[PDB]
């Protein structure tokens, strides 16, 4: 009992001394930083800062903590990129931060999920850069509907201030903050759907849509919702997407019929709204549970996933049904472009970079955040 | 079942 993770690890330990000796062919850019604790979160901000005649800019992260019994943080970090990795705020939060999402309209603005089942709102720059010694947190909203913990967080990108969440306890609260002074008040969920029967582990806003949201849960289902209909208990669609719990949805935010699923049966599902009877594709290559799938902001056809298995792939889907010599088929279909093997846990978040194409933010649960670029005869 | 249950300090 408990012997294999004695040499798996000695396995692992193996592989990233192999990844290292590869990463000048497979990477342009390769960064590692460890946090003082891990990260359960990551989102690159949406903006940069292009010094006058330097050579590189600098870009932000919105990251987290988890704590074994200190005091967690919500936490903006620096990170300079080529045309260093610094703490730039820390704001006291309750418990570890399960997720945190900046608003699109406004990033100052970001959403967290806490142990406790709250919703906190924090507009950043109404924080001092050192944290209250305290220790108490002061969160600009506290947004109350869930009775257990959760990870999924959306902002509506078309309706400011309407954000979606997920939560353990099967339901999935709707707060709109549009016209609630942050000060420091509670508000209570606007409309709660009750549609799926277990935990549900993500949710997500359509991104051309306002009205339109989907769900995956531990149910194995994928549910697509119309903030229109008057019947919260019932989504307008509801699709068995996969053999086992779905952590995870990402819309294609250049193909407004498109969105991916991640699974705990190791698969990523690919999807068309308007036959979802069909699972398009599916994505075979990881070795573990999926917790995040992400599409490219910038190249409709790549998408990426990560969790358990300690790999990032990324995945080109134009190149779905192409042949391959069968030395070039081992490594897999040929729609899988590249697998990131530099972490050695099991990988928490990641985020492309909205600013620099190809640039990824991942962070595992050995407290290592990577910024890394993969090489650019990759993807021609 | 998401969360590690002993995050370490570095």
């Amino acid at each position: 009992a408990a012997f294999d993770d004695a040499v798996e690890e000695r396995v692992i330990n193996e592989e990233y001394k192999i990844w290292k000796k590869n990463t000048p062919f497979l990477y342009d850019l390769v960064m590692t930083h460890a946090l003082e604790w891990p990260s359960l979160t990551a989102q690159w901000l949406p903006d940069v800062t292009r010094p006058e005649g330097k050579d590189f800019s600098i870009h932000r992260l919105v990251l987290g903590t988890h704590t074994s019994d200190e005091q967690n943080h919500l936490v903006i970090a620096s990170v300079q990129l080529p045309n260093k990795i610094e703490i730039e705020i820390k704001i006291n939060h309750e418990g570890e931060v399960n997720r945190a999402r900046y608003m699109p309209q406004n990033p100052c603005i970001i959403a967290t999920k806490t142990p406790s089942s709250d919703v906190l709102v924090f507009d950043y720059t109404k924080h001092p850069s050192k944290p209250d010694p305290s220790g108490e947190c002061n969160p600009d909203l506290r947004l109350r509907g869930h009775q257990k913990e959760g990870y999924g967080l959306s902002w509506n990108p078309n309706l400011s201030g309407h954000l979606l969440s997920a939560s353990d306890d099967h339901t999935i609260c709707l707060w709109d903050i549009s016209a609630v002074p942050k000060e420091g008040k509670v508000v209570d969920a606007k409309t709660i759907f009750t549609g799926h029967t277990a935990v549900v582990e993500d949710v997500s806003w359509h991104l051309l849509h306002e009205s339109l949201f989907g769900s995956v849960a531990d149910d194995q289902k994928l549910m697509i919702w119309d903030t229109r209909s008057n019947n919260t208990s019932k989504p307008s669609h509801s699709v068995d997407a996969h053999t086992a719990e779905v952590n995870c949805l990402s819309f294609n935010p250049y193909s407004e019929f498109i969105l991916a699923t991640g699974s705990a049966d190791k698969t990523v599902a690919l999807w068309d709204l308007r036959n979802l009877k069909l699972k398009l594709h599916s994505f075979e290559s990881h070795k573990d549970e999926i917790f995040q799938v992400q599409w490219s902001p910038h190249n409709e056809t790549i998408l990426a996933s990560s969790g358990t298995d300690r790999r990032l792939n990324v995945w080109d889907l134009s190149k779905i049904g192409e042949e391959q010599s069968p030395e070039d088929a081992e490594d897999g279909p040929p729609e899988l472009l590249f697998i990131h093997g530099g972490h050695t846990a099991k990988i928490s978040d990641f985020s492309w970079n909205p600013n620099e194409p190809w640039v990824i933010c991942s962070v595992s649960e050995d407290n290592i955040m990577q910024v890394w670029q993969m090489a650019e005869n990759i993807y021609n | 079942r998401r969360k590690q249950e002993q995050p370490k300090r570095l």
